[PDB]
Parts: C-alpha cells; structure tokens; sequence
C-alpha cells in the first residue's frame, strides 16, 4: 500500500487477525452465566472451559470440553458475561 | 580458635615476646597481643579475643600487610591455613579489538580468626613470602548471607 | 531467539525503507530504540514515531519520510576511545559532511558529533545517514 | 468530628470539605462502615484552561477499595455543594529516586514506589469510574513527548466534561503533557 | 521454539491487557484464596487449581483477583511441595519412559526420547538449583526418582 | 489415579505398614480399606480376606506386588498389605477403588 494507518487498523481488519498478532494482543474467549435445568443458580463458565463444568442440582454436565470452545449440555440457558 | 587444640604439637604454641607473669594474677589469666591491620581493615573480634597463635595471622603474627590489595573467590579450602582463590579477569587483543577470560590462581594464607568457604570472596593482603607460592593474607571475607537459607525442608 | 532488538528495529525501518514505505510496526520497542529513534528524529532522518503501550513491551510505529538512506547497528557493542571515533566515521559514514554514529556514552544516548563537542566517549550503537 | 476526619491542623479549605462530609451523613443506614472511616491528607487547588477550579485530594492508600466504594456517591454531591470545582480523589503514593553510583545502600525500592509507577497509579485513580483500556506515547519531531489514555466507553457520562481538568491536574503533578481519547 | 523438537509453534495464552477485571466479579479476593487452598488440600497442582478456577469459577487469574500468583498463595499458606511441579511431571515422565523401557528394551525411540526428557530435567533442576528454589546437591539419578513422585 | 488417591492418604490420613499392624487394625476394628499386593501369598491374602469379612472393611487388590505399594505409598520397603485408618483429604473410601 505504501501509506497505511498501523496505528488504527480497521475493526475487520482487526477481528480476522490472531489472537496474538492484533495491535495490542487480547483474547477472543470469554464468560458465561449459564442456568442448568435443574436449578436457577448461576454459574460462571469459561468458553474454552476444557472440563466438565457442573452444577449442584445436574451434577453430571453443564459443558464438555472439546480442541477449543465448550459444547454447552444442549438443554443449558447461558448469556455473556 | 579458642578451643580444639590450640596446643597441638610438640613446640608450645604462644606469641614471641609477649609475657604471662606468673606473679601478678588478673581475671583474665591470658594476655593477648594484637594490632590495627591498617588501610581500613577492622581486626575481627574472634583475633582480638580469641586464643590461636597464627604467626602469620595480619592482627596477631608477626606479619604486615603492604603492598597489593586484590579481591579473589575461594576455590580451595583444603590446606591448612591457606586457601586458593581464583581471580577471574578479561584480556584484551588488539587485532580483534576484543577480550579473553583469564584466570589466574593465588595461594592465600588465611587465619583462623575468617571462616572461609568455597564460593566466598574474600580480599586479600600482600605481606612478605610466607611459603613458596604465598605471598597474600586474608583480610576480610566477605559474605552476608551466602544464599543459602531457602536450600531446606518443606512442610 | 532475539538477542539484538536495535538490530531488529534498525532492519524493519530499512526494509520499509528499501521498499518506499512510509510507516514501520516495531517489536518490542525498547527504550535504546526510543533513544536511537530521537536521535533519528532530531537530525530529521525519521519523523513522528508513536509508542503503543502494551503490558508486555510495548509497539513503536515509525513514520518514514523518504529520506533515511541506512540505519544500521555495529553488533557487538565495541568499546571506543576519544580517538577511534575519527575511525569509526571514516569507516562508516559516507561523507565528511553528513551522517551520524551513535554512541552509548555514559553521559548519554548521542551522535559522534555532539559526542566529540561533549568530549564523551563510550561505546558504539550503530550509524544513520 | 470536623479536624479529626483530616489529621492535619492547617487548613480551612480543607476544614469546610471535612465538615461538609459530616453534614452528608445523614444516611445512617449507609454511613456506618462506609462512610464514617473515610480520611484523607490533603487538598491542593488547580486551576483549569476554561476558567474553573479542580479539587485534587490525596487519601493514605491503604484504603482506595473502601473509598472507590463511595466516591462514584460522593463525588456527584460535593460537586452540587461545591460547584465551580472538579474534585479528583487521588492517593499519596511516595516515590522514592532510584540509586546512584555512589549512595549508600538503601533497603531495595519496590517498584510500587518507583517514579513511573506512581505516575501510572496517579492516571488509574484519576480516571477511576472508567478503565484505562489503552495507552500511547506520541513522540513528536520537535521533542514533545504527549501521553494518550485510551477510556473505556462504558461509563463515560460521569467524566466526558472533565477530561480537560484531568489533563491539567495530570500536567500539574506530573509535569508530562497528555490527552485522552474515548475509541467507539 | 520446541527446545528439543523442530517445531516452531506459537499456540499460547494471550492474557487481557486489563490489570483490575474482570467488573463483574462479585466474589472476594479473600473467599478465592480459601478455594485456592480447599482444592490444594485436595492435592491439586496450583496449575490445575487455576484451570479448575476459571471454569467453574469466574476466575480469570489469581494474580489479578488476589496480590499473588496460586503457587505464592501456597507457600504462605504452608502447602507448597518439595517439587516444582514442572519438574515434577518431568521426572515422573522420565520414570513411566523407564518402566516401558525395561519391559521394550528395543525401543530405541523411547531411549532417545528418554535422553531428551531427562536432559530437560538436568537443566531446570540446575535452573532450580542456581535460584535455591531446590536445595544444592539435589541430583537426578533415575534410580532413586521413583521416590521423588510416590 | 489409584496410586494418587494412596499418596493422598499418606500425606494427609491415618495407615499401617505391613501384615502385623493390619490385622492388628481389624481386630480392633479401626481399619477402613485393606490393600493387598499382588505377589502377597494367597494364604496370607486369604486370611486377610477373612478377618476383613470378619470386620467388615473393604478389601482393595492392588495391580502390583509388593515393591509396587512401597512405591505407591512412598516408602523404599516392599509393603505386603497396607491398611488405612482413616482418610485425610481423598476420596479413596467414598470410590470403590
Ligand atoms: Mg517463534
Ligand atoms: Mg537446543
């Protein structure tokens, strides 16, 4: 290009990047507040959360870990943050 | 050295020309001869009160420290009275415009008055030749910690 | 592994330059290059540079103006007297008239020029022209 | 409890602050263990590029946790009962120089009392409602060096008119000229 | 990368450039400390106590929630180990490497990896040993390093 | 798993080393969880069975002989058949195993 701005990038120039390879490295992962079934307490679960997260009342899986984000147990009620 | 044989061979052990009059008692019964070193050195108290002979200790013997004043680390414990240190230093070469590490090993007597450990710096002296390779004395060591106290049992 | 980041930072700025472009991402951003870029920057070689403050070693994006023709680093360090910078610059600057060599001098990050007029020496960065 | 909520005798620009805290509890619900241990060191006075005054006041920090409880509160009506001014709710972190060559050994400076940390915890409690989610340092060609603080955009409404007395505090402690930006 | 591989990837964690997070932690500072301890009780590595922290919990770091990293905590809450646990699932790799080796004696990929395995343990033990974190003379002798892991 | 659920009851609960001390423990009844080596003689692991039958704890069978428990439960002696009084901060009486 010749001339660009590296010091404000696009926000699509941006969100298509790796995660360590954007301007000020981040992470794209996140938190849930998910509701079990089984109760109405909530519990903070991690995106990328890589064990069986469980609960009091379906003590037997919130999520299931996977190579990356974790499979939400299908029936779960979450929101961000 | 107060203790542990301080007379332990057949000469007795005792400094020249310092009298114990048998007639005059004191509460002491031991008089210690010493002196100030010189050149900022502190006569370590375990000299001033101890009861070693070490003729060529620099605060109780009969020796003066004049001369060269260098800075070594302990390599060698394993004589009596003396250690080696090594004293680490760069050389330069001109073609190259750049340096060597060099070492090179000094044969130190050291009192009994210093503790002196492998790994320890000490500074030392240069007196007269005490033997065939030593011509330096220990005059002070220099350690405060050492490292050495997370080295241990856990709970 | 990075044992040189002036040498990392002196060869993005001429790689961006040999292929005409005007900005340059620098990593990590030491402050021996923030010092080296003012210098650049006070003789007019580069223009604004800008520190992007991450919490691990930061960023330097460097505005080029078409104008820097080298900047290069003397790796190692070497040590030089009051007397070996008339070598140094005879040796690395182009002309008589023009160009710079850095030195780190225990009075400062400086050019030879404002070294000599200084009367410090110490030891030598890398060069600008 | 009028100079015994400031552990200074002088003076009485700070002495009409201390004893308007007391006329502000008046919310016994919510003054016991909130409000009631709160103290602070001292006042200094700035004055602004656009005519206005800025309190910035200095508490002992081992208690910014339980005074940023309460400052969102209690900055919105000293701000009514003392219009005209800004007030800022600063810590007086001590900064301690770094050693010489030739100084004495001094028990080893923590890097909370270096110079620039003090400056970077000095910026966080001056922006305390929002968060600082960015920082940059414009080297300008003619030596200026200028600070930018990026600010998160949430919350902002609280701070966006305060922005110039935060520079001219900043500018005033600090001696480094910044300015702010808010990304959308 | 890949100190004794030819690999060059990268596949880290990048942490977020907040230092105060994450604004919607409504648990204690102090409340975390007492989970961190309850699961190293439970004999929990203080990388499977944060692991296990920011999935069940919303525990996006303990250096940032408490003042301290989770293996601090443990040291001045007495339950730091006399093993680094880095070295300790070295060692205890080098000792499962050995029991396959004595039962597959010809298996010469095993042996080369067993060499690159314990010559990863000879440097960080050094490491641990330059910075007292182990105690001088503490040598690995893949004999007595059954004893080491239990 | 099983030998971690060991250490953590060596390191935080109550047990006895050995034939002797373990039945010993089950005639006191104070024995939770017997754990018999696999080299253990099958008279000896037969009279043990009886005496845990007879008290009314759990037999586990360890998958290893006797220098494989000294290792599992840190020790640098072959162990025939250990016993554990009582669990610290494991789970190995609530697990079956
Ligand atoms: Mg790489
Ligand atoms: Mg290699």
């Amino acid at each position: 290009v010749l001339v660009q701005d590296l010091l404000h990038p696009t926000a699509a120039s941006e969100a298509r990047k790796h995660k360590l390879k954007t301007l000020v490295q981040g992470p794209r992962s996140y938190f849930l507040d998910v509701k079990c079934p089984g109760c109405l307490n909530i519990t903070t679960v991690f995106s990328h959360a890589q064990t069986a997260v469980t609960c009091e009342s379906c003590s037997t899986i919130l999520c299931t870990p996977t190579g990356g984000k974790a499979k939400l147990s299908e029936g779960t009620s979450f929101r961000r943050k | 050295s107060t203790e542990l044989t301080v007379q332990s061979e057949r000469a007795f052990q005792k400094q020249p020309h310092i009298f114990n009059n048998p007639k005059v008692k004191t509460s002491k019964r031991t008089k210690r001869w010493y002196k100030n070193a010189g050149l900022g050195f502190k006569t370590p108290k375990t000299a001033i009160e101890g009861s070693y002979i070490d003729k060529k200790c620099p605060f109780t013997g009969l020796v003066s420290i004049r001369g060269k004043i260098l800075t070594g680390t302990v390599v060698s414990t394993k004589m009596h009275r003396t250690i080696v240190i090594r004293r680490a230093y760069l050389h330069y070469i001109p073609k190259y415009n750049r340096y060597e590490k060099r070492h090179k090993n000094v044969p130190v007597h050291v009192s009994p008055a210093f503790r002196v450990q492998v790994g320890d710096i000490v500074t030392v002296g240069q007196c007269r030749p005490i033997s065939k390779t030593v011509r330096f004395n220990v005059v002070k060591v220099s350690a405060a910690a050492g490292k050495a106290n997370k080295q241990f049992a856990k709970f | 592994t990075r044992s040189s980041v002036l040498a990392d930072a002196l060869n993005a700025i001429n790689n961006a330059e040999k292929t005409g472009k005007r900005q340059v991402l620098i990593r990590p951003s030491s402050k021996v290059i923030i010092k080296f870029l003012q210098v650049m920057q006070k003789h007019g070689y580069i223009g604004e540079f800008e520190y992007i403050d991450d919490h691990r070693s930061g960023k330097i994006v460097v505005q080029l103006n078409g104008r820097l023709n080298k900047c290069g680093v003397i790796s190692p360090r070497f040590n030089v007297k009051i007397g070996d910078i008339e070598k140094w610059t005879a040796n690395l600057l182009p002309a008589r008239q023009f160009g710079y060599v850095i030195l780190t001098t225990s009075a400062g990050i400086m050019d030879h020029e404002e070294a000599r007029r200084k009367h410090v020496s110490g030891k030598i960065l890398g060069f600008v022209y | 409890p009028q100079a015994k909520i400031l552990s200074q005798a002088p003076t009485e620009l700070e002495l009409q602050v201390a004893q308007a805290f007391v006329e502000l509890e008046n919310s016994s619900p919510e003054l016991k263990a909130e409000l009631r241990p709160l103290q602070f060191k001292s006042i200094r006075e700035i004055d602004v590029a656009g005519g206005k005054k800025a309190l910035a006041i200095f508490v002992p920090v081992p208690s910014l946790a339980g005074f940023h409880k309460v400052q969102t509160k209690l900055t919105r009506e000293l701000e009514k009962k003392f219009q005209d001014r800004h007030v800022i709710f600063l810590a007086e972190r001590r900064i301690l120089p770094k050693p010489s060559r030739t100084s004495r050994q001094v028990q080893k400076r923590p890097r909370s009392r270096t110079l620039t940390a003090v400056h970077d915890k000095i910026l966080e409690d001056l922006v305390f409602p929002t968060e600082i989610v960015g920082k940059r340092v414009r080297y300008l060609v003619g030596g200026n060096k200028i600070q930018k603080v990026l600010l998160d955009s949430k919350d902002v409404q609280q701070i966006d008119y305060k922005l110039e007395s935060f520079q001219a505090v900043y500018n005033k402690l600090t001696g480094k000229q910044i300015v702010f930006e808010i990304p959308s | 990368g890949r100190m004794h591989s030819a690999g060059k990837g990268i596949s880290s964690s990048a942490i977020p450039y907040s230092r105060n997070a994450p604004a919607w932690f409504k648990l204690s500072s102090e409340s975390v400390i007492e989970q961190i301890v309850k699961y190293a009780r439970k004999g929990l590595t203080p990388s499977q106590i944060g692991v296990l922290l920011r999935d069940a919990h919303g525990v996006t770091q303990a250096r940032v929630i408490t003042g301290n990293k989770i293996m601090r905590i443990l040291k001045s809450n007495g339950l730091a180990p006399e093993i680094p646990e880095d070295l300790y699932y070295l060692i205890k790799k080098a000792v499962s490497v050995r029991k396959h080796l004595e039962r597959n004696r010809k298996d010469k990929d095993a042996k080369f990896r067993l060499i690159l395995i314990e010559s990863r343990i000879h440097r960080l033990a050094r490491y641990y040993r330059t910075v007292a974190v182990l105690p001088p003379n503490w040598k690995y002798e893949s004999a007595t390093a059954s004893a080491l892991v239990n | 798993s099983i030998n971690q659920k060991l250490a953590l009851v060596i390191k935080s609960g109550k047990y006895t080393l050995g034939y002797k001390s373990t039945v010993k423990s089950l005639r006191q009844g104070k024995s939770k969880l017997i754990i018999i080596a696999a080299n253990t003689p099958v008279l000896r692991k037969s009279e043990l069975e009886y005496y845990a039958m007879l008290s009314k704890t759990k037999v586990y069978y360890f998958q290893g002989g006797n220098n494989e428990l000294g290792t599992a439960v840190g020790k640098l002696f072959r162990v025939g058949v250990v016993s554990i009084l009582e669990a610290g901060d494991s789970d190995i009486l609530t697990t079956l195993a």
